[PDB]
């Protein structure tokens, strides 16, 4: 039974601009098995207006999913992605960096 | 369009 | 250019908790057009691309019926595979399947493929000639032998060299407006001081389609592939894709580096200098 830890990228659909609605994305890939928990955090607390694409996989059979939600980037509001997976002993958090 | 059926392994 | 239609299927067993979770998705190049999820309320193949609505009532009835048949096969197989590998009935296991076809710029058959995996590893695949099988191990051999006697290769070949191509063309036409479009990447470069004498240059590619792209750094015109960080091409969520590549360079020597962007949406590759 193999296991692959998930890669994570947090970013926005369009180039961030405070005050204007955008979409916060959390793309998790290269993991296996498929069972995975992903939450988008706003100032440490999870959002519930979250959605995700249908489960699919790459040529190496590793899975990938896109978790996203509409939002408006501000100067004081902090966002990130919380991912938990069997290969992870501790839920991994990846803060959203505007230049990445 | 999908295959009409996939045989069991 | 060239084109492909591909279906992806995933079944995860949940012994004693419920039916195995079954998720299927269909793609034309990098555009998903249908999906089926056993946990959804419709219990029907659903649309995921605007142009697929051009199909009629019988399309949805037929694809729903066929996709449920795939689910049923995956369900049986999970049991079969558990036995082959003498595993317990309590554990959760996975089955993944992918098949589809490729056509050239003239939309004629180029190649077909049908791959099957168990727990994330190759189990059995139809070779390039569409007449023979590559069996991963001893377990796969039994399936190989079964599938030869049942002439599975023949069924897949007929579908891959015919039906698959026929429908891919059809979808390509109905979705011409978007599927045959190429969104060249919007690109820019960021310069951010890192060390006291070093700077980081990040090359960005945004809003492009198809997802296929190449970002390469060069110094004095020579490829620099061992001081860089490349990210996995990612979906923007609006149909386009994104990617970036960076390199740490000696402050003051930035003018020596160039980022080369290759994407079919561009007449010729782009060269970017900070």
């Amino acid at each position: 039974m193999i296991q692959r830890t998930p890669k994570i990228q947090v970013y926005s659909r369009h180039p961030a601009e405070n005050g204007k609605s955008n979409f916060l994305n959390c793309y998790v890939s290269g993991f296996h098995p498929s069972d995975i928990e992903v939450d988008l955090l706003k100032n440490g607390e999870r959002i519930e207006k979250v959605e995700h694409s249908d489960l699919s996989f790459s040529k190496d059979w590793s899975f990938y999913l896109l978790y996203y939600t509409e939002f408006t980037p501000t100067e004081k509001d902090e966002y990130a992605c919380r991912v938990n997976h069997v290969t992870l002993s501790q839920p991994k958090i990846v803060k959203w960096d505007r230049d990445m | 369009s999908l295959l009409m059926w996939i045989t069991q392994c | 250019g060239s084109h492909s239609m591909r279906y992806f299927f995933t079944s995860v067993s949940r012994p004693g908790r419920g039916e195995p979770r079954f998720i299927a998705v269909g793609y034309v190049d990098d555009t998903q057009f249908v999906r089926f999820d056993s946990d959804a309320a419709s219990q029907r193949m659903e649309p995921r691309a605007p142009w697929i609505e051009q199909e009629g009532p019988e399309y949805w009835d037929g694809e729903t019926r066929k996709v449920k048949a795939h689910s049923q096969t995956h369900r049986v197989d999970l049991g079969t595979l558990r036995g082959y590998y003498n595993q317990s009935e309590a554990g959760s296991h996975t089955v993944q399947r992918m098949y589809g076809c490729d056509v050239g710029s003239d939309w004629r058959f180029l190649r077909g493929y049908h791959q099957y995996a168990y727990d994330g590893k190759d189990y059995i695949a139809l070779k390039e000639d569409l007449r023979s099988w590559t069996a991963a191990d001893m377990a796969a051999q039994t399936t190989k032998h079964k599938w030869e006697a049942a002439h599975v290769a023949e069924q897949l070949r007929a579908y891959l060299e015919g039906t698959c191509v026929e429908w891919l063309r059809r979808y390509l036409e109905n979705g011409k407006e978007t599927l045959q479009r190429t969104d060249a990447p919007k690109t820019h470069m960021t310069h951010h001081a890192v060390s006291d004498h070093e700077a980081t240059l990040r090359c960005w590619a945004l809003s492009f389609y198809p997802a296929e792209i190449t970002l390469t750094w060069q110094r004095d015109g020579e490829d620099q592939t061992q001081d860089t960080e490349l990210v996995e091409t990612r979906p923007a969520g609006d149909g386009t894709f994104q990617k970036w590549a960076a390199v740490v360079v000696p402050s003051g020597q930035e003018q020596r580096y160039t980022c080369h962007v290759q994407h079919e949406g561009l007449p010729k590759p782009l060269t970017l200098r900070w």
